């Protein structure tokens, strides 16, 4: 079975940084495009970043531009997300989601890792 | 970006009900080469979002015959013909026709009073 396990969430002070990991299993990680989607308290979903199987970012929202980095370690079958200068609005459930060629969208999603921005 | 307005925001149901929920796109999904790339996810309570249907009408792997999708352009519908407890949760439509990929306002399927 396709599995995605995110980790690295927790408490971060206002202006701090976060580094999330998403370890993949049950599929050939290296051939799939990947994404990070966060879910706010309101249950709203928003795409944070997407990366090709080659390790090249293919999407960042103009707003997170400059404080976000999506990376992958194909050999460790791991996807990463780096965010800096966290603000109150960065508090969310962060999901890693696999991209499906036939869907032209997300198919599987991890369980999410929570980032709580604090003062 | 493309706003996906889901109606109703909340839908109280009884098990065995047949329901239809709506997803209205702020812009046409037939304006380019990627025609109606409109998908549906179910976020069951305490679980991760699961793909139900993609590209309007295609049932993802494991999705029962009770689920179906329709629409073209801007108005899309997800229909559930006999709601089971396993169908309750938050339904989000999503579009990948236009950049960036966006998610709908959601429809919470919940047991009626
Ligand atoms: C997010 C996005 C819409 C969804 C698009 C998508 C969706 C699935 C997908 O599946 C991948 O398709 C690759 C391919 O096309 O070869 C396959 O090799 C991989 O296995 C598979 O993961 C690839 C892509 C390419 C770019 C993505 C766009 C970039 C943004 O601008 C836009 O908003
Ligand atoms: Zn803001
Ligand atoms: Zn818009
Ligand atoms: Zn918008």
């Amino acid at each position: 079975q396709v599995q995605l396990q995110e980790s690295g969430g927790g408490l971060v002070n206002l202006g701090g940084s976060m580094t999330l990991s998403c370890v993949a299993s049950g599929f050939t990680f290296n051939t799939y495009y990947m994404s990070w989607v966060r879910q706010t308290p309101e249950k709203t979903l928003e795409l944070v970043a997407a990366i090709n199987s080659d390790g090249e970012p293919i999407y960042y929202p103009d707003t997170l531009k400059g404080r976000v980095t999506i990376s992958r370690d194909n050999a460790k079958k791991t996807l990463y997300l780096q965010m800096s200068s966290l603000n109150f609005e960065d508090t969310a459930l962060y999901y890693c989601a696999r991209l499906n060629y036939a869907v032209y969208g997300m198919d599987y999603w991890g369980q999410g890792t929570t980032v709580t921005v604090s003062s | 970006d493309i706003e996906l307005t889901q109606s109703p925001p909340s839908l109280p149901v009884s098990l065995g009900d047949q329901v239809s929920i709506s997803c209205r796109s702020s812009q046409s999904l037939v304006s380019n080469n990627r025609r109606n790339y409109l998908h549906w996810y179910l976020q069951k309570p305490g679980q991760s979002p699961k793909l139900v249907i993609y590209k309007v009408s295609n049932r993802f792997s494991g999705v029962p015959d009770r689920f179906s999708g329709s629409g073209s352009g801007t108005d899309f519908t997800l229909k559930i013909s006999r709601v089971a407890a396993e169908d309750l949760g938050l339904y989000f439509c999503s579009q990948s026709s236009h950049v960036p990929l966006t998610f709908g306002s959601g429809t919470k399927l919940e047991i009626k009073r």
